[PDB]
RNA sequence: ACGGAGCCAGCGAGUACAACCUUGGCCGAGAGGUCUGGGUAAUCUUGUGAAACUCCGUCGUGCUGGGGAUAGAGCAUUGUAAUUAUUGCUCUUCAACGAGGAAUUCCUAGUAAGCGCAAGUCAUCAGCUUGCGUUGAUUACGUCCCUGCCCUUUGUACACACC
């Protein structure tokens, strides 16, 4: 509403976004409830930010990894392997292409599929290797709360990059499929299988 | 208004300039076209083949406009890039001198480049006209 | 005669100087307008000072920047810190404070440095190792 | 998969023979005022919620 | 479609489909930048698969392969130059080249030099340190 | 070589049959059916952008997403 | 990866009694030839417009256009001298290796790991070391389980002292 006139000429499509709605890139960042107690507060959609490439004074105190928006978590996780160490420009371009796939598939806000994928690839129980003499008996210890989020985002990118190792199906297509499978719990994607296969190990030693 | 070269994007500027030259075909050709490596380190020749030189000559002209006076050795260093020197780290060395020199020699006779004092090559009066006309043409393409 | 305050931002060695004036509404970067920049994906970052407070503020103020130092992406922060200060310097001197205070507290909620200069500079590489902390590989065989 | 709800009420130091385990007392959100001691692997803060399959059984210091 | 797959050229194999240059690289003599130089004279698309070609293009190319100085080559994109007493240059790009090198290697063995002595035993010729390199030998 | 790269006129009939009405259309999608492998799929997709048919979303080399024209 | 197009740093260094760094102009497909300078150095090389990167095209999952080792012929340069390829360049030769077994080293933020640049030795030779700036994570923010270090309390037939 009301395209403002300056000496420099900006397109109208950019000014359509301005003033009214504080959007992400084009579509809306608003809504997208988590609805899973444990991951509430740590997964943050309330922070509205446009571009996923900030300065970052995150890892300093202790619990400041929570402050970072979940779109920037996916960008940093793809940087593994020494060939791809650094270079967030390459990751940030790919993360835009993953979200464009989800917008096409059955409409939908793509962050609702991303947040639901984080819920459905976070283990409930992960055993710590206790000694007690020498042997590797595994006692059932519980998992909360950043450890459910930090493992889940890592397991998606491991399943994503391994699928596109010598393949035409380049990272953006595979990563989009992993989030749909986790959001719509299909028991096929390795984000779910690697989580489910640890469930499971705790109950045997209980 | 304020019709200048900087309103037009740098990558999109050369596309209108390349087609402008190929209509006339009066920028001149040296003789080394497509018998060429392009740089001192570059395995494959030019993929463009036809045209090619008109893309190069356009990008040389616009850089002579912005700066005071550009030379041959600096243009080779600017266009030139990385290598693969066996099983060692990748170095940087200059590009082809014979291609970039005959751009500057041929553009003098066409009516763009001028001989400057001290050292290098600055712009003529008629050279600024053709730069702005194509910039104005590219402004019409966008708007 | 015209109101001129020389604002400047800084991220690493990448420095930028925004000379503001009164007029029509120029926000140029190295001669070209705001919409170039040249990293191309990071064009959206340079709008962040504009789109938060609004384009209505820039209808009077005329800015132009010369950026040197650093790299490609580091220079975008230098421009963004310069334009953010460019408004505040104008609104502090020749405008009421309540407008300028609304700029301050707007940028706190979306604080990606903006007004504050960033802390991190590079640290020396000391002897015996491929870096500052990283040491060479040992062997006692 | 029986999902029992929970909530942190007290952090009990940093236990274990190794550094990678933390004891916690756990009160429930539904059916309040039922205190049980049980281990947590990751970071813990007052007011956090725990997800767990097996709830009523009790854990001890890991050796 | 599917017009011919092998498809010989001076006895050696030229596999169907693929490309102009990278099918021609199968010849024991032609490489990844010579076939582009040869294709430039005839003026054919590198975009095409090239195994499915017109009949005249094969025979036009073979004339350029045999004769270097006649067709448009600078005379310094050649494999071999200078042989016998005082005169001229020439090269080959077929089973001629592999046979030529064996005869040219015998010249080094006949004169009996530091290279020719090293070629007898199968050791490293170009001043390398043989305290590591190639733990197998031949 | 795992086949499906050689140019056949019989296949060019079936490309236009299976062109319209699809969610996913890209270089990533067509190779899964064992069609024109690799680069010839890009040339096949370049035909379908000329006379309408299928309209674009992304316009990058290596990331070329398209969607059907509603 | 292979093409164009876009195009940004900081540490340094540098001859007049020697032969140093050397823009600009012509010759050359390269390397390098030559005419000229300027600089005893925030003045000239130099903005040391360096790489990785950005963005459209060419190839696409085949030891392949990935990878570059072995090889042969000639064209350059530094030297009294390069055959025991000094060094670079030009076409050809086109292998080994589809993410590495027990083991094992370094590492808590502008760091790690990509990335080149400069100096040091230097008539001519970086796959090295010491320095600089670009690209910039994941993961602890605790513990004596392992490998060794400091004290106290205990035992000694040891005192060139558990070899």
């Amino acid at each position: 509403f009301v395209p403002v006139e300056l000496a420099t000429t900006i397109p109208v499509e950019i000014q359509q976004a301005q003033q009214e709605i504080k959007l992400f890139n084009k579509w809306s960042f608003e809504d997208v409830e988590v609805k899973d107690a444990s991951l509430v507060d740590y997964i943050q959609i309330s922070k509205p930010i446009y571009v996923a490439h900030t300065a970052g004074r995150y890892a300093n105190k202790r619990f400041r990894k929570a402050q970072c928006p979940i779109v920037e978590r996916l960008t940093n996780s793809l940087m593994m392997n020494g060939r791809n160490n650094g270079k967030k420009l390459k990751a940030v371009r790919i993360v835009k292409h993953t979200l464009e796939i989800i917008n096409v598939l059955t409409d939908q806000n793509p962050l609702q599929v991303v947040v639901d994928a984080i819920i459905n690839s976070g283990p409930r129980e992960d055993t710590t290797r206790v000694g007690g003499g020498g042997a590797a008996r595994r006692q059932a210890v519980d998992v909360s709360p950043l450890r459910r989020v930090n493992q889940s985002i890592a397991l998606l990118t491991i399943g994503a990059r391994e699928a596109a190792f010598r393949n035409i199906k380049t990272i953006a297509e595979t990563l989009a499929e992993e989030l749909i499978n986790a959001a719509k719990g299909s028991s096929t994607s390795y984000a779910i299988k690697k989580k489910d296969e640890l469930e499971r190990v705790a109950k045997s030693n209980r | 208004p304020g019709v200048s070269v900087r309103d037009v994007p740098a990558q999109d500027f050369i596309n209108n300039y390349a087609s402008f030259l190929q209509r006339q075909g009066k920028l001149e050709v040296p003789g080394y076209v497509d018998i060429v490596k392009t740089s001192a380190g570059n395995e494959l020749p030019p993929q463009d083949s036809e045209g090619w030189f008109y893309k190069r000559a356009a990008s040389v002209a616009r850089h002579i406009y912005l700066r005071k006076q550009v030379g041959v050795g600096k243009l080779n260093k600017l266009y030139g890039g990385a290598k693969n020197r066996g099983v060692r780290p990748h170095k940087h060395v200059d590009a082809s001198g014979s291609i970039n020199r005959k751009v500057l020699q041929s553009l003098e006779k066409l009516g763009v480049v001028e001989i400057s004092p001290k050292g290098g090559r600055r712009i003529s009066d008629n050279g600024l006209r053709d730069l702005d006309r194509i910039a104005a043409a590219t402004l019409e393409d966008e708007e | 005669t015209v109101p001129s305050v020389q604002t400047f931002g800084k991220k690493k060695s990448a420095t930028a100087v925004a000379h503001v004036k009164a007029g029509k509404g120029l926000i140029k970067v190295n001669g070209s307008p705001i919409t170039l920049v040249q990293p191309e994906i990071l064009r959206f970052k340079v709008y962040e000072p504009l789109l938060l407070v609004g384009l209505d503020k820039f209808a009077n103020i005329d800015i132009r920047v010369k950026v040197t130092g650093g790299g490609h992406v580091s220079q975008v922060y230098a421009i963004r810190q310069a334009i953010a200060k460019g408004l505040v310097a104008y609104h502090q001197k020749f405008v009421d404070e309540q407008s300028k205070n609304e700029l301050k507290k707007a940028f706190t909620s979306y604080d990606r440095t903006l007004l504050i200069a960033d802390s991190r500079r590079p640290e020396p590489k000391k002897f015996g190792g491929r870096g500052a902390r990283s040491r060479f590989q040992k062997s006692y065989r | 998969t029986p999902v029992t709800l929970a909530k942190v009420i007290k952090v009990l130091g940093r236990t274990g023979s190794r550094g990678g385990v933390t004891q916690v007392r756990v009160e429930f959100l539904e059916d309040t005022t039922r205190t049980i001691v049980r281990n947590v692997k990751g970071p813990v803060r007052e007011g956090d919620i725990l997800v767990l399959m097996e709830s009523e059984r009790e854990a001890r210091r890991l050796r | 479609g599917s017009f011919q797959h092998i498809l010989r050229l001076l006895n050696t194999n030229v596999d169907g489909n693929i490309n102009v240059v990278y099918a021609l690289t199968t010849i024991r003599g032609v490489g990844r930048r010579y076939a582009n130089l040869v294709c430039k004279k005839a003026d054919v698309d590198l975009h095409k698969r090239a195994g499915e070609l017109t009949q005249e293009e094969l025979e036009r190319i073979v004339q350029i392969m045999q004769n270097p100085t006649h067709y448009k080559i600078p005379a310094w994109f050649l494999n071999r130059q200078k042989d016998v007493n005082d005169g001229k240059d020439y090269h080959s790009l077929a089973n001629n080249l592999e046979s030529k090198l064996r005869d040219d290697l015998e010249r080094l063995k006949k004169i009996r030099s530091h290279r020719g002595i090293r070629h007898f035993w199968g050791l490293r010729v170009r001043g390398q340190h043989t305290k590591t390199t190639g733990r197998r030998r031949a | 070589a795992k086949h499906a790269v050689v140019l056949d006129q019989d296949k060019f009939d079936r490309i236009m049959k299976e062109a319209p009405t699809y969610r996913y259309v890209s270089v990533s999608v067509l190779v899964d059916r064992f069609k024109l492998g690799g680069s010839l799929a890009r040339v096949a997709l370049r035909h379908l952008e000329n006379e309408g048919i299928i309209k674009p979303v992304s316009k990058h080399s290596k990331q070329a997403i398209y969607t059907r024209a509603t």
